[PDB]
């Protein structure tokens, strides 16, 4: 009932750790995208988008 | 917004690492309006938080 971008946002995760399962992709960076991606600011501030929206 | 690039910057290496398009591709759709849109709305303060004290 919400933006599948969301719902993707957390089976992304999913994804990744699967992708990163080649070796050549520096969990690093990859783990990085998760502490955005897993970031409670999106949370927060995607809350105010939908607000004003 | 660097931090924010961090993110998708994990594919900038995944250029060279064969992953599933569709994989590769959740990170490059995770960059939309609303939610890329939002990281350069919020990186604003988060560059602000240690604005230049130059």
């Amino acid at each position: 009932g919400s933006l599948n971008l969301e719902r993707d946002v957390q089976r992304i995760l999913e994804l990744m750790e699967h992708v990163q399962k080649t070796g050549e992709v520096n969990n690093a960076k990859l783990a990085s995208l998760q502490q955005v991606l897993q970031s409670e600011f999106f949370g927060a501030v995607r809350e105010v988008y939908e607000t004003v929206y | 917004s660097d931090a924010v690039q961090r993110a998708k910057e994990v594919l900038e290496e995944i250029s060279c690492y064969p992953e599933n398009n569709d994989a590769k591709e959740l990170k490059r759709i995770l960059t939309q309006p609303h939610f890329m849109a939002l990281l350069q709305t919020h990186d604003v303060v988060a560059h602000e938080v240690y604005s230049d004290e130059a």
